[PDB]
């Protein structure tokens, strides 16, 4: 493991150093369909014309972004992506800017969200919850030697591949810190409680985000939840969690830790760091090497009509694409 | 049941992450 990080750490090292930048224009793809909206843009199924491949086109506009004061974040998630490398990690293909907007162009992962199937199936099996927590261990051991914190943990977030993988998307809050961080971001389910409490913290709050994603995956609703955000922020901070009684003694003993409001108890940021959480009971039949190589057989393979098919996607109100004839925030942007 | 009162709340529909 030791070994596989330090030369992972060489290989992203030079990225994050020199980032690739204008690798592509928005007339080599053919928009196709919306695949998901956010506050400052959205998500297209586009087909490649020179190569006839489908990806996914991310799409910011440029003055939303300034608006929202997402510019610093903006970057951090382009300069992160175009860098990383790892089984569970979308691939950022190309990525470019015009007049109006700003362009990541990442592989297309088929099979859906998480969270469409989460919710429809209502819950996941332990080993179906456990089989998908894995791999997300696995990533954020990845990301967190690197020095980066992930941030945006949940269901929303995790597309299943057509191999029953996940692939984790959006890195919009992502960001390369040695020290400590401050922003107050993330989903309001998923915040550790140091963040609700505006207090410095680390990648111990992605720890802690897991804890909610496995309880989420297994409940089939999160340990913390209400109408209003406040209520919500109210039961993160309040240190109790109950559990379904269908849930196994190791499951709910990973949570406890997972879960935990004392930093300097909460599994993932002991001195053991992860060890904690890959040699706990609950992952006891879990081979970490073969989830890493995807040898380990899916619980759930997504069902495809063929290339471009969306039916695993919602349909999402259509919006034309328009490019100014004036440079937006260009200075903003410079570097993406 | 926690599953009743989750699927009559108004957050079992995608969740909007937080800014500023
Ligand atoms: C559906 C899909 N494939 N790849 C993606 C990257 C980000 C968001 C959605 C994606």
């Amino acid at each position: 493991v030791k070994e596989f990080l330090a030369k992972a750490k060489e290989d992203f090292l030079k990225k994050w150093e020199n980032p690739a930048q204008n690798t592509a224009h928005l007339d080599q793809f053919e928009r196709i369909k919306t695949l998901g909206t956010g506050s400052f843009g959205r998500v297209m199924l586009v087909k490649h014309m020179e190569t006839g491949n489908h990806y996914a086109m991310k799409i910011l506009d440029k003055q939303k972004v300034v608006k929202l004061k997402q510019i610093e974040h903006t970057l951090n998630e382009k300069r992160i992506l175009q860098a990383v490398n790892f089984p569970f990690l979308v691939k950022l293909e190309f990525s470019f800017k015009d007049n109006s907007n700003l362009y990541m162009v990442m592989e297309y992962v088929p099979g859906g969200e998480m969270f469409s199937h989460l919710r429809r199936i209502g819950r996941f099996s332990e080993p179906h919850a456990r089989f998908y927590a894995a791999q997300i261990v696995l990533t954020f051991e990845y990301l967190h030697s690197l020095d980066l914190i992930y941030r945006d943990l949940k269901p929303e977030n995790l597309l299943i591949d057509q191999q029953g993988y996940i692939q984790v998307t959006d890195f919009g809050f992502a960001k390369r810190v040695k020290g400590r961080t401050w922003t107050l971001c993330g989903t309001p389910e998923y915040l550790a409680p140091e963040i609700i409490l505006s207090k410095g913290y680390n990648k111990a709050v992605d720890w802690w985000a897991l804890g909610v994603l496995i309880y989420e995956m297994a409940a089939g609703y999160p340990p913390f939840f209400a109408d209003q955000p406040i209520q919500i922020y109210e039961k993160i901070v309040s240190g109790k969690v109950r559990f379904p009684s269908h849930f196994s003694s190791d499951l709910k003993d990973l949570l406890r830790n997972l879960l935990q409001v004392d930093l300097t108890k909460r599994f993932g940021n002991l001195k053991d760091g992860v060890n904690d959480i890959k040699n706990h009971k609950w992952f006891a039949t879990t081979d970490w090497i073969a989830i890493y190589q995807r040898k380990v057989e899916a619980p759930f393979i997504p069902k495809f009509k063929g290339p471009g098919d969306t039916s695993n996607f919602d349909d999402y109100e259509e919006e034309e694409i328009r490019v100014s004839i004036n440079e937006k925030c260009g200075k903003e942007f410079s570097e993406f | 049941t926690t599953y009743a009162d989750f699927i009559a709340s108004g957050r079992t529909g995608r969740r909007n992450a937080i800014h500023d």
